[PDB]
């Protein structure tokens, strides 16, 4: 698992390192891969956590976010390099992300922090419920960020492999050699221009929710 | 009782405001640079550079570089696999 996550670390170094022929200011064919998808992340984090401090707080949902989709990507060659099958760094790195904006909070705000449960105006009688209301759902969002990720990605790999062991009388001993003997076949392909779209789309979620919960951490609703 | 000296008094007079400003700017911009595409330094042959300068070039980094890459990776996995599985 060691030297697998390494590949991902050279892959993405030679994105611009082992691209540009004379960093010419026009771009190379695969600078230009990174500078849209900086120009998106830079768009969408303005649109979320718009405001002052924004820009400090940018480049560690931009790690995250290359982290998620090239760990994505490299789920799509046949031996899947779905973290091994293992997937729980997700989890445990999303419970890293909400240590860090509960004490982002704490910092920031202090004792406000604790009025990060409660919103801006709520009714006498009702707020002692409303409080242990939104508190639990906050302690609780630290392993629906790696639940996400973990599900799409090895239910991916694990459903391609299920098929593929499935597959196994369908043109050797099977006299129906077409699509119809052949369903496996375009079950799996079918599935795995899925799993590239749901990959992409979930990455640009988890950096949308990441943010939301940065937003969350360093200001006050 | 001396009349006014516009074309005498251009020592401190600049043009305008923002084109003198603009004018130191513009130049240096192209005094130091190469004049026609000079140092291509596609010349590297460093397994990495070589790479650079076999199949990752920009001229069309196509998608053959990437199914090289995969067909290589799937035949290292097959030993792998028979090693392990």
């Amino acid at each position: 698992f060691s030297l697998y996550t390494i590949i991902v670390l050279l892959v993405i170094t030679s994105l611009y390192t082992l691209t540009n022929n004379n960093n010419k200011i026009i771009g190379s064919r695969w600078l230009i891969s990174q500078e849209a998808i900086y120009d998106t992340i830079m768009n969408m984090t303005k649109g979320q956590i718009g405001g002052k401090n924004w820009g400090l707080y940018f480049p560690m949902i931009f790690t995250l976010f290359m982290f998620i989709f090239i760990a994505n990507l490299i789920s799509m060659i046949p031996y899947s390099f779905a973290l091994s099958a293992h997937l729980v760094f997700i989890i445990s790195l999303s419970i890293v992300i909400w240590l860090g904006n509960t004490i982002l909070g704490l910092y920031k705000h202090g004792w406000v922090f604790f009025s990060l449960f409660v919103p801006a105006g709520t009714p006498l009688p009702l707020v002692p419920l409303l409080v242990i209301i939104e508190t639990l759902s906050y302690f609780a969002r630290a392993i629906s960020l790696g639940l996400r990720l973990g599900s799409n990605i090895l239910a991916g790999h694990l459903l391609m492999v299920i098929l593929a062991g499935l597959t196994f009388n369908f043109m050797l001993i099977n006299l129906f050699t077409l699509v119809f003997g052949f369903v496996p076949l375009a079950m799996i392909l079918a599935i795995m221009m899925l799993e590239f779209a749901i990959g992409i789309i979930q990455g640009y979620v988890w950096a949308i929710l990441t943010a939301s919960y940065l937003k969350d951490a360093v200001y006050l609703h | 009782v001396s009349t006014l000296i516009p074309p005498k008094v251009v020592s401190s007079k600049n043009i305008g405001s923002a084109p003198n400003a603009k004018r130191i700017a513009n130049v240096v911009h192209f005094y130091k640079s190469l004049p026609q595409g000079p140092a291509p330094a596609i010349k590297a042959n460093t397994r990495l550079a070589r790479y650079k300068a076999k199949y990752f070039d920009g001229d069309n980094a196509s998608g053959k570089p990437l199914w090289h890459f995969a067909l290589g990776i799937i035949a290292f996995g097959y030993s792998m696999e028979y090693y392990f599985h």
